[PDB]
């Protein structure tokens, strides 16, 4: 449950870290 | 994985700039 | 700006694939 | 995705396309 | 309630669809 | 205090989730 | 494209009304 | 709220009148 | 890792809250 | 701290109002 | 808006800057 | 910061700029 909202933290910051990079999320 | 990695303990930006593509 | 838009689409990808994960590219 | 989904709102269904 | 279901255990986007109105 | 944050997750979801149905929020 | 905007709204109402809760439509 | 809100932004205020 | 996702919410909560005003965020 | 106050018991939009510049 | 824009600018400031902490005036 | 940063997507470095 923790994990879960972490996970949606962790794709937003990959969202801007990447950028045009992209990225693929997998838990 | 980055949730193993990056949920644990805090990832930096350079740490996760890793699962980048 | 588009790069917003990136930002809601990713948290949407989130939430309807799940365990599945996904992937993001522009 | 961002051609299809920022330009008209994508549904639940259109969105699950992208999954991994 | 919403809170008291969900967060406890992670709810399905299906379980979530209930509190629609 | 988890509580809090995790509403504040649920009512992003209800929102994507519900769309044009629409919902109330109650803790 | 205002679904962006709608997001934005809710998480507002949400620190806005509390326990009170609160309702959204479109 | 959407006609109100998201052309001009709203204050605390105006939004407060939106809670249950 | 909990005090990292509340910052996230808390600048979240201070800008709609702060507005015009502005804020300084500092752990 | 905002943090050492506002992650350990919630916060209201009040008390959060004086952070501001 | 513009004023979306200023949330997602926080939340990119706030993984940034991090315990360097940061500043957000309009 | 909004006039840089909302018309062009700015990058990490340029946020950076605005860490205290
Ligand atoms: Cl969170
Ligand atoms: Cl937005
Ligand atoms: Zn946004
Ligand atoms: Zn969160």
């Amino acid at each position: 449950v923790n994990q879960h909202l972490c996970g949606s933290h962790l794709v937003e910051a990959l969202y801007l870290v990447c950028g045009e990079r992209g990225f693929f999320y997998t838990p | 994985g980055i949730v193993e990695q990056c949920c644990t303990s805090i990832c930096s930006l350079y740490q996760l700039e890793n699962y980048c593509n």
